[PDB]
């Protein structure tokens, strides 16, 4: 289950090791742009929150 | 060059080469300037002499 618009739901991801593999790697992805960073360099870089 | 993919980070490089490399010609004609004044008063301190 999703929420709603008005509503949306947000949650804190910190204290990990994340693998970006798995996102970039799931086929019904449509629009995937990203303005900051570019999306193949996500795995190589430490980010505060 | 950690942020960007090659193809859109040469744009972002060019615009900091090119004013650092701007900030230090104008240096350069400054001295010139100020060597061709010390020049005019080394001339009179050996006239006075």
């Amino acid at each position: 289950r999703f929420a709603s618009v008005y509503a949306w739901n947000r949650k804190r991801i910190s204290n990990c090791v994340a693998d970006y593999s798995v996102l970039y790697n799931l086929a019904p992805f449509f629009t995937f742009k990203c303005y900051g960073v570019s999306p193949t360099k996500l795995n190589d870089l430490c980010f505060t929150n | 060059f950690s942020r960007l993919d090659k193809v859109e980070a040469e744009v972002q490089i060019d615009r900091l080469i090119t004013g650092r490399l701007q900030s230090l010609q104008t240096y350069v004609t400054q001295q010139l300037i100020r060597a061709a004044e010390i020049r005019a008063s080394a001339n009179l301190a050996a006239t006075k002499m």
